[PDB]
């Protein structure tokens, strides 16, 4: 009964190859980003990258091309996904709408045999005849590009080559030629025929097999006036054409792995290549001329055009630019130049792109200390290695700031009668005044005659009559606009310095200590009106009008003193109406009857961080239906804005968050500011729709964009990533991480570049000997690797290395924990490593080794030998419980600062994963899924408990329950298994039952509990995953009642919510293996559930069609196009 | 939109193990071929009488090479 | 139901073994296009399970139940496949002549004779034959009886393919 | 994004005068809190004057100010209890009534000084807020006092041992006293170890006596009761 | 492209499926190369034990194992206890195969008549037919209402629903006369290999006739529709080109495993070798040789490649000082 509901909280980023032609239109060029299920249109042109359209398809994508079978003027999309549905696609505008049109789907796969071990490779006849794909052994598949083929039939062709290493289409042949780098016992060769679908035939043939570099992978077809292909390997380059080939064999491709490839000139005499170094490289081909006319190669030449991201994939764009897509690291545009820059190098960056994956590993830490964790990751690899922050809040956009400390207040003025827009804005101080005329974005500081800069102010800004108006502790001055001069003053009938105002349209309140006025604003006259006097000191003031009034309010809003209390009385008459209590030793400082939306609520904020809400009843002066919530530790000053439509508050406060009026309810989040202390609305010319937010220290001006509220800072190591861990005792992360060194000619390894590790502030290096005399590794192989492991100290505030501590050379830092261990209340960084090397399948000997993070230095506190790899350590009950090969050993930390085993359990394969919840351990392995143990501690040793029967080989796992383990394989499947306690036999107890099973189409590598919101107090829980390809998902577990009801909500939205190519949605959801294939079940796909609101009306309807949803009661409740959005409302608050 | 429009429909096909049983529990070959005894004038000189039989486990065999079975 | 959609006709199948019924005669005819998919699917289903077989869809033995609209509201008949075609040819428009729609539904004449002589000549019609009699014609032209009383539903008007000939 | 200020005429420093009125208002606040009396100056004046004076690098002067009057009037608050006046209910009371009056005009100050509570205070470590250090300032210098803690727990212990016995006592002291005790975190080293080996004396005494008083009764009913 | 397991497992990071290069083509050689027992079946209310083949049930609820007389009994596939014995044959069992649907079991004896019998399993362990001439029957892989028994060199295919024959496949001159020939289906059930000859399950001619490499194995056929042994030889049966050749499959009993990355047997010449290897489906190199010590006379694995079932003469291999136990490994 582990129901459970699944989301993606960060769409993902790996840029999992790209298509680059003319798809929106003829004329336009075009590049689409891959994301596994989803792809991004984007049109380049002068001024960059743009987007076009964002689309999805139900199911993984394996093959994506673009082409125009004879007669097209755009590009038709063809995609293949990893479950064989096939489409055509073409790209349609309806002026500003934007959507695909399938013309072909189906599914084109074998039902009897085995598929190939390159996995899905699809290519397309440069003729446009037929796509081409090498599915299965032996086994290509053809489908006509044609208009009619609806259906998608596909001819299988019986290949000699069963095994290839890469496939395309050839040049320079008015057959549908494949040219092709393959396996045979001749090792690796390059061979061409002519595909036949009609015949199921393959013809010969531009050349015979030819002898390749033996590590040749890639093959490139050259366009015309050359034809041919050009055949990449590790050291060397080579065309073919008929019987003769050229070659060529740099250095500069010599020390790196080429990993993709793209044609730049049309008459394919240029291509760009790319490693996963990070090196560029342009392929220049030097034409010949022969007597016939015919253009034939003279020779090949490789330049070194400079430094990109990882190459995984190649598009070139415009006359340019090209794009460099990474799934391993960050993306980009440079531009190819012809004068080379002062580095040497011909490219020039334009754009840039984060990715925030592939995902290593995740930790929360709130480190701003608001309520809202910030994640810190591990992503990325080789060069693009980086660690990266992603933080919750909604994005602020600055425009301005100002060094002016000491500020109590502004308040924008408009002098000028005539405008519109802001003239000066005033700034009040602890004992003075500032006004700075706007003069568009330029301001300067200036002097208006009714304006007092030698005194605090209290309030200043606009009223009625075209009148400025400012109260200071010592008068209440109202000045006229045309002159800027006061033309009427108000003092204190009791000789009393102001120690309370605030002014309006119609009027101004002011108060005293007790002492409370009512002023009337007449077009060159103060007119006290009444008064009276509150038992207690007036705290804070409010009368800014309600409703459809003419600049006055009817009610006065008023904080007290000593009893601590705030009270609604009749403006006119200051006759009391309502009041309320609303604390015991704590003084509100911002009392206000303003807006949210289009309704009125009054609100209070006190210094003890909280803030109180109330609905106001603006008529009668009532409150009702009370709020109270936490904010931060000031007192905060609460000021109204409009936003983009409606009005809203924002808290000036040490925490400064945005409250808004959602379901009913006032809501808040954290925006990503430093600090407010106090806030007023911006109209000027240079800022016509912005806050002034300002500080005791500055001044900022910007706008709270409410658009971006994930912000991701990138802190790049040049290494791959490992572990990240957090210690609250050196206020530092853990990070571990891997450099690669190199073999030259001599001394074994070296580094290949710098990374973090060594760019340190500080460094170590491991002594241990304890594998000494067993360690023997090839260090006398030219062109060999090594991994060099490293612990880091990292500062949680900068994210700089603080100290490198390297492992012993070819030792493996494979697992990091962070606790307190034994009777010692020390918390250490605790490192499981390995003696790994080429020639042992699997490791002998390991280590658990502690350090403590003590200022720049990383302190050895011990070292225990074990039998075998350390690969996984979790905290278990103040013990070390590791991971070592298939045995799972708890270690007993004593006051010697050493650990020493207890006891173990081995009944397994291999021990991939732990995780830990009070005495149950959950084990991963290879091929057996999840297992369940238990510490009895009676005595002292481990029990079996429980097993999951089927053999999945797990990519990560997590504990949801005491007996239901959440987790994900490396078949892309994510599953829930419950132990079935209520069993008769053992066979049953023992067996973790399968309750509910989701194909993710993602590799899920990381998980842990908890999710980048901010904690202000259908589902519950919520363990977090991350992915190969920077997706971030959430887990959380669901009621019978709302299980059922988002299932049968499910199958309504997959009627409506088409996929591109008609793919049905059966095909990504089912849980797919190498055993068996199931639909999904026990699981609730959110994404769908919250595309919902991405539908026209009309077609909403249809999805609550006869739609009654199961509720706790057992009532089943039938739902309108509006009522399963608030169904869709109230997962998205939780999750 | 449509005077007419159907909601039922019952499909019927009848079912047969072609089970490449275009050939013969005694006698091998293809039933669409000559029954051995029809390749040569030895149960008949004419070879175009050589007719197929059904049973009733959803396959097909020779007339002859079953036939000539029951004398023994 | 997971193939995320399906088609407006409910379809079933019957099964003969070809060792226990009587040899039938197929006809190749012109059947909706969503009855085209589906029994092509039903037939996939099967010889996914008992592969290394064929199916051979009798259009003659086939039944189906077809709505018609008229002044009266929209009553259902059973119909026999060939009857269900030569209904359907109607909802488009009438006034067409017995060879017209052999053409049209792709039947035998025989067969043809025989739905027409039931929904142009008996009790419910849901056809009207022009040149009233009991046999039918070549030439012979039919309407669609938009004029039908009945309170019925699923009214059996497909006798010739449950009565002897 | 950085805004330039043109022809900016400022006044980054305010009045001298001004800085250290407040600063005066707020002492003056202090010393007319200190004995429970009136403050000349309303609560919100003096709120603004903290608010006004805890500027950068100035709000050390306002905690320093208020700490040292607070302790002046601490250590004034101990002379009243400089006596041989052993009377176990009237000197509790008033050690209790010091307590809870001291209480209340921290309450007061920090309630004006609210703003450099949840400031300056508040977000440093070892700067005790104005309650926290009116607590410190009180047990170091009254209960701590040779004279004062063993008058408070001989007080209370003895009204206990009298209870014991039979006796009506104020059951209304020993639960104020005792909380007082427990709020300045001095119950657990001045009285609870006196008291418990007093008492646990009383229950020898008692076992040895009302088992022989009562005919030799049914003694177990002495022991629940 | 790390060998190590933790190099290659941390990759899965930035390179999903499995880390690093080959994969399965390599971690198979791990976990399939380290075998241990774990339990063991014997007969209730027997001193020693008399087994000659085992099958796993259809559904995996119990191990099916015959008996040197010709019975057949279930056992709970965890607990090892004996639910049920049935008699099949009045001599030792020489082969156990359930449907798919698990409606029915194919038996058959090394002599006793009916060599081979279909019997239910389903409520009545019944008979269906009676075959005298069939020493070995099996499933067809596809449609398993097809089932192939053995004459000698002669393939006879019937279908279960009566168990009327179908059809033949035979040439004695093609016929290679292997001693343990088990005539046995493709993939695709449109080619029977029968002594060593493909036949043409479409016009009953053979298409093709492999050498007679070996005495006692006859071949069997790759799941993935494109390879056959012959116990050593590896040929391609679209083809009939010769592949390749592992002579670690001589003498071997070796069958694929569910997904068919996995291929096994025990070791032939009580005709039995006291050992049995594992084989990467990939191309049939082997991963390992099991170290038993025991004469073997039977063994097949599970769906899930938990455990292998294998047969194990504990006793001096005799006609009846014999102790025949089915003991399982986990891989």
């Amino acid at each position: 009964m582990s129901y459970n509901y699944v989301v993606t909280a960060q769409k993902p980023t790996a840029v999992n190859g790209c298509v680059t032609g003319h798809f929106t239109s003829a004329e336009d060029l075009n590049l689409l980003i891959a994301k596994n299920t989803r792809l991004e249109i984007y049109v380049v042109t002068a001024e960059g990258l743009r987007p076009v359209k964002e689309v999805g398809m139900y199911g993984k994508i394996a093959v994506m091309e673009l082409f125009r079978p004879k007669g097209e003027s755009k590009d038709l999309l063809f995609i293949l996904t990893a479950k064989y549905n096939a489409c055509i696609l073409e790209y349609k505008q309806s002026g500003e709408s934007i959507d695909i049109i399938t013309r072909a789907h189906g599914n084109v796969q074998d039902r009897i045999g085995r598929p190939s071990e390159t996995g899905i490779i699809g290519i397309i006849d440069p003729e446009c005849r037929m796509i081409g794909l090498r599915l299965y052994d032996g086994l290509f598949k053809v489908i006509p590009l044609d208009r009619d083929n609806k259906e998608l039939k596909a001819f299988n062709i019986r290949l000699e080559e069963l095994h290839v290493i890469d496939v395309k289409f050839l040049y320079g042949c008015q057959a549908p030629t494949i040219c092709f780098v393959y396996q045979d016992p001749q090792g690796r060769h390059v061979k061409t025929y002519e595909v036949s679908l009609r015949e199921k035939e393959f013809n010969k043939g531009p050349w015979k097999q030819e002898n390749v570099e033996a590590e040749a992978s890639m093959v490139i077809a050259v366009p015309e006036p050359f034809g041919g292909a050009i055949i990449i390997g590790q050291e060397s380059i080579t065309y073919h054409n008929g019987d003769k080939y050229l070659a060529i064999a740099p250095p500069i491709i010599k020390q790196s792995t080429i990993v993709c490839h793209n044609r730049v000139d049309p008459n394919g005499s240029r291509y760009l290549l790319g490693d996963m170094e990070g090196r560029l490289f342009m392929l220049l081909l030097e034409k010949e001329e022969q007597m016939d006319g015919t253009v034939t190669l003279k020779d090949l030449r490789v330049e070194l055009l400079g430094e990109t991201s990882i190459a995984e994939c190649l598009t070139y764009l415009d006359n340019g630019v090209v794009f460099v897509g990474s799934r391993l690291g960050d993306s980009q545009l440079v531009k190819l130049n012809v004068d080379s820059n002062e580095q040497g190098s011909y490219v020039v960056a334009m754009e840039t792109f984060t990715n925030l994956g592939p995902i290593v590993d995740m930790c929360v830490v709130d480190l701003e200390r608001q309520g809202q964790g910030q994640l810190v990751t591990c992503s990325g690899a080789f060069k693009e290695g980086s660690l990266r922050i992603i933080r919750n809040g909604i994005g602020i956009h600055e425009h301005a700031s100002i060094d002016l400390p000491g500020i109590k207040g502004l308040w924008p003025l408009r002098s000028d009668p005539n405008r519109e827009t802001d003239d000066t804005l005033v700034l009040s101080f602890v004992g003075q005044t500032r006004v700075l005329m706007l003069n568009g974005e330029e301001v300067e500081e200036t002097e208006l005659m009714g304006f007092v800069d030698d005194q605090q102010t209290f309030f200043c800004g606009n009223v009625a009559h075209q009148q400025l108006i400012q109260i200071t502790s010592a008068s209440v001055r109202l000045v006229s606009q045309e002159p800027k001069a006061l033309v009427s003053e108000w003092k204190e009938p009791q000789a009393k310095n102001i120690s309370v105002a605030s002014c309006n349209s119609s009027q101004v309140v002011v108060a005293v200590g007790r002492a409370l006025y009512y002023l009337q604003i007449h077009p060159q006259e103060l007119r006290q009106i009444s008064h009276t006097e509150m038992e207690h000191e007036v705290a804070c003031l409010d009368i800014t009008p309600l409703g459809d009034s003419n600049g006055l309010s009817p009610l006065c809003a008023i904080g007290l003193w000593t009893d601590i209390s705030a009270r609604i009385l009749k403006l006119p008459s200051f006759e009391l109406l309502h009041k309320e209590m609303l604390g015991g030793e704590i003084i509100p400082r911002s009392i206000l009857m303003t807006t949210f939306e289009s309704s009125h609520y009054l609100l209070c904020a006190l210094g003890d961080g909280a803030l109180f809400y109330f609905g106001l009843n603006i008529e009668t002066g009532l409150l009702s239906d009370r709020k109270k919530v936490t904010l931060g530790t000031q007192p905060t000053v609460l000021r109204t804005f409009r936003s983009l439509s409606t009005t809203n508050v924002f808290a000036c406060s040490d925490r400064p968050t945005v409250i808004y009026s959602s379901n009913h309810k006032l809501v808040f989040s954290n925006v990503n500011l430093k600090e407010v202390n106090y806030m007023c609305p911006l109209n000027s010319d240079g800022y016509p729709d912005s806050l002034a937010l300002a500080n005791n220290s500055t001044l900022t001006i910007g706008t709270i964009d409410e658009i971006q509220k994930l912000h991701i800072r990138t802190v790049p190591l040049y290494e791959s990533p490992r572990k990240i861990c957090y210690q609250e005792v050196s206020q530092c992360f853990g990070v571990l991480s891997s450099r690669i060194e190199v073999q030259d000619t001599s001394g074994g390894t070296t580094a290949l570049r710098p990374s973090a590790s060594t760019q340190a502030l500080s460094s170590s290096v491991s002594s241990s000997k304890l594998f000494s005399s067993s360690t023997a590794p090839h260090e006398t192989s030219f062109g060999e690797e090594v991994e060099v492991h490293n612990l880091l100290i990292i500062d949680q505030h900068t994210f700089e290395v603080l100290h490198a501590h390297q492992f012993l050379q070819n030792e493996y830092a494979l697992s990091l924990v962070s606790c307190k261990l034994g009777k010692d209340p020390n918390t250490y960084f605790i490192v499981g490593t390995a003696m790994v090397y080429p020639e042992e399948a699997e490791p002998k000997q390991g280590r658990i080794v502690v350090f403590q993070y003590s200022d720049g230095k990383l302190q050895t506190v011990a070292e225990k030998e074990v039998k075998g790899a350390v690969y996984s350590m979790v905290e278990f009950n103040g013990k070390l419980l590791a991971s070592i090969n298939s045995t799972v050993r708890l270690y007993e930390w004593t006051t010697e600062k050493e650990l020493r085993t207890e006891c173990n359990h081995y009944n397994n394969i291999m021990a991939l994963y732990l995780k830990t919840k009070g005495d149950f351990i959950l084990v991963g392995d290879l091929m057996r899924s999840v297992l369940l143990l238990a510490y009895k501690p009676m005595e002292g040793n481990f029990e079996e408990i429980a097993r999951d029967f089927n053999p999945n080989w797990m990519s990560a796992v997590e504990i949801l329950d005491d007996d239901n383990f959440l987790g994900a394989e490396n078949a892309f499947n994510l599953f829930v298994c419950q132990k079935d306690s209520a069993a008769t036999t053992d066979e049953e107890r023992q067996h973790l039952q399968e309750v509910g099973l989701f194909h993710l189409g993602e590799f899920v590598n990381v998980f842990c509990h908890g999710s980048l919101v901010m904690q202000n107090l259908p589902t519950q829980g919520s363990v977090l995953f991350g992915t190969v390809n920077g997706m971030i998902g959430l887990v959380t577990s669901l009621s019978e009642s709302w299980y059922n009801l988002l299932l049968d909500m499910q199958n309504r939205l997959n009627k409506v919510i088409k996929s591109v190519g008609k793919i049905e949605h059966s095909f990504w959801r089912s849980f797919h293996t190498e055993r068996k294939t199931e639909p999904a079940t026990g699981f609730i796909d959110g994404d769908l559930i919250e595309s919902f609101l991405d539908i026209s009306r009309p077609k909403m309807q249809e999805v609550v069609a006869n739609l009654q949803y199961d509720d706790g009661s057992g009532m089943k409740r039938e739902a309108t196009a509006d009522d399963l959005i608030k169904v869709v409302e109230e997962l998205t608050r939780i999750h | 939109k449509k005077r007419f429009e159907v909601k039922k429909w019952n499909a019927v096909a009848l079912w047969a193990w072609d089970i490449v049983v275009d050939n013969c529990a005694i006698c091998r070959n293809h039933i669409m071929d000559l029954c051995i005894e029809c390749q040569a004038n030895q149960a008949s000189a004419t070879s175009e009488e050589c007719t197929v039989a059904w049973g009733v486990c959803n396959h097909a065999f020779h007339f002859h090479c079953i036939s000539r079975w029951l004398k023994t | 139901q997971n193939q995320s959609d399906s088609g407006p006709i409910d379809l079933t199948v019957n099964i003969l073994t070809m060792g226990y019924w009587p040899t039938y005669t197929p006809m190749e005819v012109h059947l909706t296009p969503e009855m085209i998919k589906l029994q092509e699917v039903f037939k996939a289903f099967y010889l996914g399970k008992h592969s290394g077989r064929k199916l051979q869809w009798q259009t003659t033995l086939g039944h189906a139940v077809l709505k018609a609209e008229f002044k009266e509201g929209k009553k259902e008949f059973q119909v026999s496949l060939f009857q269900t075609l030569v209904l359907l040819m109607f909802n488009e428009g009438d006034g067409f002549s017995f060879e017209e729609i052999k053409m049209a539904t792709g039947i035998e004449d025989s067969e043809l004779r025989r739905t027409l002589q039931s929904l142009a000549c008996g009790k419910a019609r849901v056809l009207i034959k022009s040149p009233k009699g009991k046999e039918v014609e070549d030439g012979d032209k039919f309407i669609f009886n938009g004029e039908f009383k009945h309170k019925l539903f699923r009214i059996k008007i497909n006798q010739i393919q449950m009565k002897e000939t | 994004k950085k805004l330039v200020i043109k022809n900016f005429r400022d006044r980054p420093r305010l009045p001298d005068n001004y800085t250290q009125d407040t600063w005066r208002k707020l002492h003056e606040a202090v010393r007319a809190v200190q004995s429970s009396t009136s403050i000349r100056y309303n609560l919100e004046e003096l709120y603004q004057a903290v608010e006004n004076l805890c500027s950068h690098k100035v709000s050390p002067m306002l905690y320093k100010q208020l700490r040292q009057a607070c302790e002046d009037h601490v250590q004034a608050q101990i002379l009243p209890f400089r006596e041989d006046s052993l009377d176990s209910v009237l000197f509790l009371k008033k050690i209790n009534t010091c307590w809870q009056d001291h209480c209340r005009q921290m309450i007061m100050i920090r309630s004006i000084f609210l703003f450099l509570d949840r400031t300056y205070v508040l977000q440093n470590s070892t700067l005790p807020s104005i309650w926290d250090m009116g607590l410190e300032l009180f047990r170091t210098h009254i209960i701590s006092d040779k004279m004062v803690q063993s008058k408070t727990i001989d007080g209370i212990l003895l009204l206990i041992e009298r209870e014991r016995s039979g006796e009506a006592v104020d059951r209304s002291l020993l639960r104020s006293l005792l909380g007082m005790l427990s709020d300045l975190q001095v119950y657990k080293d001045s009285f609870e170890l006196k008291f418990l080996e007093e008492t646990n004396c009383l229950y020898a005494a008692e076992g040895q006596r009302l088992m022989q008083e009562r005919e030799v009764p049914e003694y177990l009913n002495h022991v629940s009761k | 492209a790390p060998i190590n397991f933790t190099s290659r497992l941390n990759r899965r990071a930035s390179f999903p499926k499995y880390g690093g290069v080959d994969g399965g083509c390599f971690d198979r050689h791990l976990i399939f190369s380290r075998f241990r027992p774990i339990s063991v079946f014997r007969e209730a209310n027997e001193d020693e034990s008399g087994f000659t083949c085992c099958a796993f049930s259809a559904r995996e609820r119990f191990l099916m194992l015959g008996t040197c007389t010709g019975q057949l009994k279930l056992y709970n596939v965890f607990s090892g206890q004996e639910e049920a014995s049935y008699n099949c044959h009045n001599s030792a069992i020489t082969h156990l195969e359930p449907s798919r649907d698990g409606s029915l079991l194919l038996t058959s004896a090394t002599w006793s008549q009916p060599l081979s019998a279909l019997w239910g399993m389903k409520s009545v362990f019944d008979m269906k037919h009676s075959f005298t001439e069939d020493h070995y029957v099996e499933f067809s892989k596809h449609s398993q209402d097809r089932v192939i028994g053995t004459k000698g060199d002669i393939a006879h295919i019937y279908d279960i629903q009566t168990g009327n024959k179908l059809l033949t496949l035979f040439n004695p001159d093609l016929a290679n006369n292997y001693k343990r020939n088990c005539a046995t289906f493709n993939p695709t059930d449109d080619l029977v290999l029968n002594d060593g000859v493909l036949w043409d399950v479409r016009s009953a001619q053979a298409i093709h006739k492999f050498d007679k490499f070996n005495m006692n194995i006859s071949g069997v056929f790759h799941p993935n529709g494109l390879e056959v042994i012959i116990n050593t030889e590896i040929w391609d049966l679209r083809t009939f080109h010769l592949l390749h050749t592992v002579p670690a499959l001589d003498q071997c009993r070796v069958v694929f495993n569910h997904t068919g990355t996995v291929m096994y047997g025990a070791m032939l010449q009580s005709p039995f070798g006291s050992s049995f290897r594992t084989f990467n489906a990939t191309d049939y190199k082997p991963i390992a040789t099991i170290d038993v010590k025991r004469n073997i006379f039977d063994l097949c694995t599970d769906t899930k490649d938990c455990y292998l079932a294998v047969i194990e003469n504990q006793g001096s291999m005799d006609a009846l000082n014999m102790d025949t136990v089915c003991r399982l490994y986990e891989v």
